[PDB]
């Protein structure tokens, strides 16, 4: 999936709507090296979380 | 000149809110609010107001009244919220469709309400927003307070 | 082994399946016997031991009528436990 | 930087305000604001939606950019004694310099990432003719015809599931969405019913 | 016991919807027999009715 | 002048009834970032003529 | 921030106090919204960034989603935790039904 | 009258700070006498008593 | 453009979380952080307040 | 195409504008917030009434 959007619809009349793209997208914008290193860094702080 | 029904409904500080904004689009030299939608389109004109505790005569209705069992207006509580003010608001005067926000810090409830105005303009989101605190004093809150 | 039947007991899921351990005297020569095991268990080779088999573990290494850890796995109040016996 | 997990990409956000009214339960169709554009003559399609273009404007601009520091870096070295002999009769060559250099670092970073943000982040901020709510993906080179789901509100109520569809609807239509390719309603309240706040 | 489910009172301090607890005005016609209580309980009570 | 009059005759707040859309017209000024109010017969009101006007691009 | 959080609290303070049932002293400041914010930096974060507390009572937690991104955008904060909370209780099943 | 001033019980609905009033829980001790009521009144008195 | 008064011109707005704590109603001095900034050494002093 | 040149130019300007004028503190530690605010009018921490 690309991306989700997100209505949701309040009293007074205070609706919203938020749009949430995939995480991938995102990783495109930047070189190897950088997705590389922070690929290392996840890691490793997933198994610390774990 | 609020008209007697609003007056009969709603919980007094929504009377204050509604006249403090009347004369503050005056004192902004505006006659009638739809003057903005002149130079602004219609999703451009917010309100980021918001209360401490706005409605406390409308939680002692659904809370203490009720129990009671007194004689209470059926949905008292869409006025018991805090953003139900600026909701009589743009009912009322805007009839917009700009960002509505709604602040909550009690005490310093006025200022962040402006915070969260700047962050609104500067960000393009809206080009004019209502911004400003209100607040109702009340027995309940009295005695707490006291406490 | 006992070890052993708690890894492939963790990484296996509703199987009902034969454990690749039936007897331990499988292990007298484990060096290619849990070699080639991991291949069956690949992920256990990345995953961190877990705690629930962690504390298990230690509960292995000071179990009764068992020779003592040649190791120190821990330090914990029972240090000298495992440094001195 | 921190090493987090990504989950998202929070793109677009918005509120709206519906219609002057006397009912305050009853929803409005406010929302749909996030994706009003304008639509008069389309022979000259709005250049800023092709990636390449604000691609090759970005570069152009970087360039500019790195030009300018680099004779900024060079202006530096006249300016130290042209400025220090009127603080301080010594001369701390190396320490003026090893401040304003990195500060000429600092103020061209800014630079470039505004130049970047201009250009591909919210570089639809001041137009009508991109809608937000379709500018918001273009940032990700991105058509209005991916968004996939659409998480309705969705509280089993009479009015609410039936305006929640017509301002989707309506903002698709408006948004030229491909015919024939709906969004998906997920309504997760069924299952977790309506955590009021 | 989970999800939508009816709801269970010891969640919620006795809130038993089926016996929601309600107070009534009521104007008494016929004097209650005197109870004992505090000294300033009674001054209270004094001077609130 | 507009302050005089209300303070004297208690009309300082005039409630507005109908918005300055029309039912028909209010969601096609939610999607024109550009149509806006004009006035007639002394009322800012929405029209049709403003809403994705050919000549609010120029 | 909250729709209408703390209404266990606003109970004590509206309908218990008035029955005089014994009731923590300082009930009100936890009847507030952001009262819980404050609690989480109170023990967790111990912060200073900025504080904020949106009330949009059905669509609440979309709406501090946009007040937590015009602030970061602003540089204001770098990070900061958005979402929201509520609670179910008595006085308030009853008015939503009526 | 305008101002800080002291509260003045006519702009907020007969609250009275020299007499807030309370209602004490209290347990009868003797039965009251019977009084007339209302159908569905008389009900819910039983259902919740 | 509209040609309304101009009262004023908001230039700053800040708030702040104060420090943790186990008594709300105690404030502190977290709105301090609106005037924070570096004072290591100004010999050289910032160019970009001229 | 034309027009659109003169928006997408009129951004740029009011952009360098605001980084130059209005925000030009943003990222930097030495400018406290409190300072720049007014810094941007060419003002004084010492002029805060």
């Amino acid at each position: 999936i690309k991306a989700v959007s997100v209505t949701s619809f309040g009293f007074g009349q205070k609706g919203a709507q938020a749009v949430v793209v995939h995480p991938d997208y995102l990783f495109a914008v930047l070189d190897r090296s950088t997705y590389e290193e922070y690929a290392t860094k996840v890691s490793a702080r997933n198994k610390k979380t774990y | 000149g609020i008209p007697e029904d609003t007056i009969s409904q709603v919980d007094p500080i929504t009377l204050y809110v509604l006249v403090a904004t009347v004369e503050a689009l005056l004192s902004a030299g505006i006659t009638d609010p739809y003057e903005f939608y002149k130079y602004v389109h219609v999703s451009e004109v917010g309100n980021c107001s918001g209360s401490g505790m706005g409605g406390v005569s409308a939680l002692r209705g659904m809370f203490k009244d009720r129990y009671a069992d007194k004689p209470v207006q059926n949905d008292i509580l869409q006025e018991s919220f805090i953003n139900t003010m600026s909701a009589w608001v743009n009912m009322l005067l805007l009839s917009s469709s700009g960002p509505i926000k709604t602040p909550v810090g009690a005490c310093a409830t006025a200022v962040e309400s402006v915070d969260i105005g700047i962050e609104t303009i500067l960000s393009g989101k809206a080009k004019v927003v209502l911004v400003g605190g209100y607040d109702d004093f009340q027995e309940e809150g009295s005695y707490e307070f006291a406490n | 082994g006992d070890f052993l039947r708690r890894v492939e007991e963790r990484f296996t899921s509703s199987a009902g399946t034969v454990s690749l351990l039936q007897n331990f005297n499988q292990l007298n020569e484990p060096e290619q016997f849990t070699a080639d095991f991991f291949e069956k268990f690949p992920q256990a080779g990345k995953q961190l031991i877990s705690e629930e088999d962690c504390d298990y573990f230690l509960m292995l290494a000071a179990r009764p009528g068992q020779k003592p850890v040649p190791f120190v796995p821990v330090l914990d109040e029972r240090f000298e436990f495992f440094f001195k016996k | 930087k921190m090493g987090v997990p990504i989950h998202a990409v929070l793109a677009m956000t918005a509120t709206a305000t519906d219609k002057i009214g006397r009912s305050v339960p009853a929803p409005g169709k406010g929302i749909l604001t996030t994706a009003r554009e304008h639509h008069g003559n389309l022979k000259y399609p709005s250049p800023l939606l092709n990636i390449e273009y604000r691609k090759r404007q970005l570069n152009k601009r970087l360039e500019q950019i790195k030009s300018w520091e680099e004779t900024e870096l060079s202006y530096l070295q006249e300016e130290a004694e042209l400025a220090k002999e009127e603080f301080g009769d010594e001369f701390s060559m190396h320490e003026f310099l090893k401040e304003r250099t990195e500060e000429v670092y600092r103020e061209s970073k800014r630079q470039v990432s505004d130049a970047k943000k201009q250009w591909g982040n919210s570089f639809y901020k001041s137009d009508p003719r991109i809608a937000p709510l379709r500018g918001a993906l273009a940032a990700f080179n991105l058509t209005i015809d991916d968004i996939g789901v659409a998480s309705f509100h969705g509280t089993s109520t009479v009015a609410n599931d039936k305006n929640e569809s017509a301002t989707i609807n309506n903002m698709m239509k408006h948004l030229g969405r491909s015919e024939g390719n709906p969004v998906f309603g997920v309504f997760q309240k069924y299952l977790t019913g309506h955590p009021k706040g | 016991h989970s999800g939508i489910r009816l709801i269970e009172p010891e969640l919620f301090n006795g809130y038993d919807p089926k016996k929601k607890q309600m107070i009534q005005e009521v104007v008494v016609q016929h004097d209650l027999e005197p109870f004992e209580c505090s000294k300033e309980t009674a001054e209270q009570y004094k001077h609130e009715h | 002048r507009y302050m005089h009059n209300a303070i004297t005759r208690n009309t300082m707040f005039v409630a507005k009834d109908k918005a300055p859309y029309s039912d028909e017209l209010e969601q096609p000024v939610y999607l024109d970032p550009l149509a806006r109010v004009e006035e007639n017969k002394k009322k800012l009101v929405f029209s049709d003529k403003t809403i994705q006007s050919s000549q609010s691009y120029v």
